[PDB]
């Protein structure tokens, strides 16, 4: 419930998430998803925060069942 | 430098407005919906944008010209791939077209300053020539080695074919078949 | 007066100059004058003219003055009218070493620098291309910090020029002619100003390297990026309706 601005504005500048949005800008000419998440509209920014964060970051899992 | 003019100068292209309006930029998108490879310019729009392509640019436009070239060139190849993406390997250079109102200034006052600078004036035409041709990009064997190789020329339509690629001097012969050509009129004034 | 001055300021490359523009203006004057004089292509006619002004007013230095077949002719005329590493035990001289430094238009107090090391230090060698580029090499790398850490291209670059230049293919050999010359040349005082002032210190800068290195997890690794840096790359996709 704290997500702050500033944590945005700093968390944006990351170079994977830079590489996603490459990705997506030449996959579509349309940029109307990413005008909807962008910063542009920090709450989408936000929800996608939250969505990729609860992810599992399934590299531990499987050494986790891997050592299963 | 080149690039920070280079940089300052396709700034003009896609960051200008009058109007509350783009011009330069869907001037280019219709552009190449026709074909043209070309564009219409107004150096007065210039001066109130920016004053560091002006001042350069009135004596060294010939120095400076081709680089408008090549910026031209490397919009028109990331517009095109982006609208090939939107709807729907070769794309030569465009010309330049520009004119202005800034004053008109006739033969009679000209004299030997001012050489190679731009100037204004008026006249009459009377010469409709010829439509004699130049070359833009030309094949070439070597008829020993048969060493092949590529020319192109860009804007004097300054150097010669290569004196050597044994095979002595003159070893080219010119390629038609594969070769490119343009077109230029020899145009009088009075 | 535009080409006198011309030529004359091409020495370089208080008294003196004034009576040496007035020495090659009444020279050549006297050699013009009379109708003895001709066939003299003013090509080249303000070099040996330029040598005896010299010569005459007070103080005349012989070296790169003269710096061929048609000069000497002048001057009796008008003196009478009045790979790179394997081979061993090479030889250098200033100008070369110096047109070695110049290919990357260095300036001028480096190379002065690399030719006073050469010419203290030029006695117990094997070849002195190792040693000379090693130093043009670290030179290079410490002025020019600045566009290699924008563009990590330069190095490719730079390192192929100078493996081309010495005409080899293997490139060990100049890291090793890197990494001695800096194990040699580092603990000398001038050596030391060319460090505070263009500020490499192994590539990276002092007041960050210190905290680097003492201990501390406020050191500012840059795996983030700068603000300007997004500021400037947000227009990119601002233009990106096209
Ligand atoms: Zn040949």
């Amino acid at each position: 419930d704290f997500l702050n601005d500033d944590y945005l504005k700093i968390l944006s500048r990351c170079p994977t998430f830079m590489f996603f949005v490459e990705g997506l800008i030449k996959q579509h000419a349309p940029a109307d998803e990413i005008l909807s998440l962008l910063t542009n509209k920090n709450r989408g920014l936000e929800e996608f925060f939250v969505e990729f964060l609860v992810r599992e970051n399934p590299i531990n899992g499987h050494a986790k069942f891997v050592a299963r | 430098d080149n690039t920070e003019i280079i940089k300052s100068f396709k700034n003009f292209i896609l960051e200008f407005r009058l109007d509350s309006q783009f011009i330069y930029r869907d001037q280019l998108r219709n552009n190449i919906l026709v074909k043209n490879y070309s564009l219409t310019v107004n150096m007065e729009h210039l001066i109130g944008y920016n004053e560091d392509i002006y001042k350069k640019l009135s004596d060294e436009p010939s120095d400076i010209i081709p680089l408008f070239e090549t910026a031209i060139t490397q919009v028109a190849k990331r517009i095109s791939i982006l609208s090939r993406a939107q709807s729907a390997n070769s794309l030569p250079t465009f010309q330049l077209i520009l004119n202005s109102n800034a004053n008109q200034i006739p033969l009679r006052d000209l004299d030997s300053e001012h050489v190679s600078k731009i100037v204004r004036l008026s006249g009459i035409i009377i010469s409709t020539s010829v439509l004699s041709s130049r070359a833009t990009y030309l094949s070439i064997m070597c008829r020993n080695c048969r060493h092949t190789t590529s020319i192109t020329i860009n804007n004097f339509n300054t150097v010669s074919l290569p004196r050597s690629c044994n095979c002595g001097p003159d070893p080219y012969i010119i390629i038609h078949e594969s070769s490119k050509f343009i077109d230029q009129q020899f145009l009088k004034l009075q | 007066q535009h080409c006198v001055a011309e030529v004359l300021r091409l020495d370089p490359q208080s008294g003196y100059l004034k009576k040496l523009t007035n020495a090659t203006s009444i020279l050549y004057n006297t050699s013009l004058n009379k109708v003895m004089l001709k066939q003299d292509e003013e090509v080249a006619r303000c070099h040996i003219c330029a040598y005896i002004a010299s010569q005459k007013m007070n103080e005349k230095h012989m070296p790169d003055l003269c710096y061929p077949k048609k000069a000497k002719h002048l001057m009796n005329l008008f003196r009478q009218s009045l790979s790179l590493l394997v081979k061993k035990y090479c030889k250098m001289t200033t100008e070369e070493i110096i047109r070695l430094c110049n290919d990357f238009e260095l300036p001028r107090e480096v190379a002065y620098k690399i030719v006073d090391e050469y010419n203290i230090n030029a006695s117990r060698l094997v070849c002195p291309w190792q040693l000379v580029c090693g130093l043009v090499l670290n030179c290079t790398f410490i002025v020019f910090n600045e566009r290699r850490r924008k563009d990590p291209r330069i190095d490719h670059f730079i390192v192929s020029k100078m493996c081309s230049l010495m005409l080899t293919s293997k490139v060990d050999d100049v890291i090793e002619c890197v990494k001695l010359v800096k194990e040699l040349i580092i603990g000398e005082k001038w050596f030391r100003d060319l460090q505070i002032r263009y500020d490499d210190f192994d590539g990276i800068r002092y007041d960050e390297i210190i905290f680097r290195k003492l201990g501390s997890m406020l050191q500012t690794t840059n795996i983030l990026v700068t603000d300007d840096q997004y500021n400037i790359w947000k227009k990119r996709i601002e233009m990106d309706l096209a």
